[PDB]
């Protein structure tokens, strides 16, 4: 019993991975057209 | 399993909560946002 | 012999839970002396005021889990058995 | 330890591709765009403020899925699977996969602005030259308090969600609801937290 | 073996409710402390102010009671024994 | 072997009244020191003044009472026995 | 034997003693402040506020009280 | 055997008389606080203000002798032995 | 008893007590400098990103001091100085 | 026997002056802060307000003074024995 | 026999630290509190206000460090052994 | 023998200096509390009230280095060896 959980396990790098993938998912996708619509709406305004 | 049922009925418990108190206000706001939006 | 490093694991678990509750309660109170301060004084700064309450609140609440997280390792996987 | 994760990607991923097909400048606001934007905007009004969007352009996506990331992980713990999901941040490798990526991110702006000479000289000296020796400690502190945060306060949740469990079903019902209604919340602001820290190490290492 | 075990557990709990105490009345003063300066001045106040002193009331019950349910858990359900 | 349990559990529930005692005595000197002040703001306001300062004693005595029901269950029957 | 639950039982009612006595100055000297401070804002008020203070002061003497007889359980009379 | 009573009688009286001091400290020094706090926006008020400094100190003042009686009475004369 | 025994025992109680008077100063200290942030957003409610600055500044501090206790704490209990 | 008993009322003479210490540098703390403050709101005031200063300062010292006195009682002349 | 000697110098140096480290943080907020207070009323003050606020945390720092140094000596060099 | 009476020691002097470390931290920032408030209030606080903040935070460290010097006195010259 116990597994001292405070030691990183090759988890990590994995974790990191599909974390980093994201982010360059959402800088592409998400950001660009929200800041572009963000700015048309305040030219509306 | 006990365990299974009683936090089922957890869960249960805390999405009436959710349903009744923080979703008309959620809904409320989104609701405003979009009649805002419409304003012009 | 494993018995007396148990029994100190426990009594450890104890002083951090017990340091940890301390501070947490201290400064959570502290906190909402000064938010409802506030609320007293300008009762619309309500709105405004609840996000640096929930901040000091995210820096208080984590001072206590992570002693908290100490605790269950010292008690649950003790080393140097 | 790793499908936790990978659950909580493919659910923001999804939901940038509807985000992606819907949006218009010509229609309502109804659709998911309230809560990309509804980020969107609080970060670049925090960053805009503190180091100013010309300065410093790309922390925006940045913060934004650090938030989103931490957020759907610890709200989707909340759903009955006590039996297989395990908040994924309760393992220290998630929470270093965040932290550390910060920290090396920050300091090479740091480098890239002050240059690579410059900069340690910056960061050791800090604002009072007796506080340099603490300075030089702070920087590594910074962090560690950025990961153990969120380890403890995640994993906290964890310990009491399997602690309950040795209740019977009718007793067990009321405590666990409890929490996990807490930490619905409690999540939420650790995640806000995390962000908006990540904003401020940027904003004092652009500088 | 397993008496040095409980012994310690018993001063681990002891420790636990200890430092939750303190930190919980502390708390509670201040916050009471507060509700008190505002509903002295703005008589009119008192519904605004009970909510934010719930609030933080609960965040420090919280906090305690998650150390009591600590200290059950050692004195009843030693971590190990 | 109940002589050592015993003796922890005499230590425990000192502990845990000791925490009581520090906790109970401060938060309610605490808010005790609020009404003062309100009560000398305002020389009429001692009727409405009296209602939230019971509460906070409420607050504060419950923990403290709580923390006292503990120590009883400690000394007096103590488990592992 | 029994010497070893004696030592636990001084322990014990000394730490009682010593949590007692911390918050029953503290609080004391909390309920003072306040005090001299709405005698000096309040020139004539003394008379009415005198009560309160004898109140609170009373309430935190109340667990200070308890804690010595619990002590005076612990020590003299203790269990085993 | 007697040996082990007085050596947790010294650390008992030890632990009673650490408590009575850190609480006859600060309380005088946040009675001090309020006097220095009075007498400097009212100057003349010293002939006032000294009667309930006074009361307070005496209020605490107690509490310091009586805890050190009790350290006495752990000590010299040792309960049980 | 072996002697590894006592060590390891002297050294989980040391560690729980420096975390415990870390935690106690961290999150006193934080509480206090969020007492004053929120107050002065209170008074002041554009100060906010002036505000900011010496909050986290005092809060830097604190942390750091928290930590570096904890460092100790760890060299404490995984390694036990003097076994 | 003897070292039991040396042990017990070193750290029992360790408990007192540490408390001795945190209330006499929390009230000197206490006072001077009031001191800077009345200082601050009324610039001349420099003695008049030294005078309460010094008498608060004497209360904390003396009760630091006390408790040294028994740490040495302790220390090098071990009750018992 | 050396391992109760690291044992007491173990638990001696935690005791240090621990203390130390309550001492920092409580008063790096307190002059952080006084500084963010400032900073609200005051804005233009800032440039003189932080060498005083940099000044008491340079004697916190102070005192902690001295701390940490002896708890280093206990810890490391067992003087006594 | 003599083991026991050094870790008595150590564990004795640690208690010592991590109270007055506490004390001497938490004196250290209320008193800077002040200076800073009041060199928020006047340019003239950082040429006057230097007096007063050198008298606190001289009888403050005084406190700290004489418990300082008293360690070093159980530590190294322990009386019972």
């Amino acid at each position: 019993g116990g597994s001292n959980f405070l030691i990183p396990n090759g988890t990590f790098f994995a974790v990191l991975i599909i974390f980093l993938i994201v982010l360059g998912v959402i800088s592409k996708w998400v950001v660009p057209p929200i800041s572009k619509v963000l700015a048309e709406r305040e030219a509306m305004l | 399993m006990s365990i299974f049922i009683g936090q089922l009925i957890g869960f249960a418990v805390i999405a009436f909560i959710i349903v009744k108190w923080v979703v008309p206000p959620v809904r409320t706001l989104m609701r405003n946002q979009q009649e805002a939006v419409r304003a012009a | 012999p494993n018995a007396i490093i148990t029994a100190g694991a426990l009594i450890g678990g104890g002083l951090i839970m017990g340091g940890g509750a301390i501070g947490a309660g201290i400064g959570d109170g502290i906190a909402g002396n000064a938010l409802i301060s506030g609320i007293a004084r300008q009762p619309e700064a309500q709105g405004r005021l609840f996000t640096p309450f929930f901040i000091t609140v995210g820096l208080v609440e984590a001072a206590y889990f992570i002693n908290l997280a100490f605790m269950a390792l010292f008690v649950f996987a003790t080393p140097g058995l | 330890t790793i499908l936790a994760t990978a659950v909580t990607a493919v659910i923001v991923i999804a939901l940038a591709f509807y985000l992606r097909a819907k949006v218009t400048s010509t229609g309502v606001p109804s659709g998911v765009q309230l809560f990309w934007e509804a980020l969107t905007i609080q970060m670049r009004q925090q960053i805009e403020g503190s180091i100013g969007m010309k300065i410093a352009p790309f922390v925006l996506p940045l913060s934004v899925t650090i938030f989103v990331f931490i957020l759907i992980s610890n709200w989707l713990a909340v759903l009955p699977l006590q039996y297989l999901y395990k908040a994924p941040a309760s393992d220290i490798n998630f929470v270093l996969a965040l932290a550390l990526f910060v920290f090396v991110c920050y300091h090479a702006a740091g480098i890239w602005r002050r240059g690579i000479v410059g900069h340690p000289i910056k960061v050791v000296k800090g604002h009072v030259a007796f506080l340099a020796p603490i300075n030089i400690v702070e920087e590594l502190a910074k962090p560690i308090s950025l990961a153990l945060r969120l380890f403890g306060n995640i994993f906290a949740g964890g310990i009491l969600v399997a602690l309950i469990a040795m209740f019977p079903w009718y007793i067990q019902w009321f405590p666990n609801a409890v929490w996990k209604t807490f930490d619905l919340f409690v999540g939420l602001i650790q995640a806000f937290i995390f962000s908006l820290l990540t904003i401020l190490y940027f904003s004092q290492s652009m500088e």
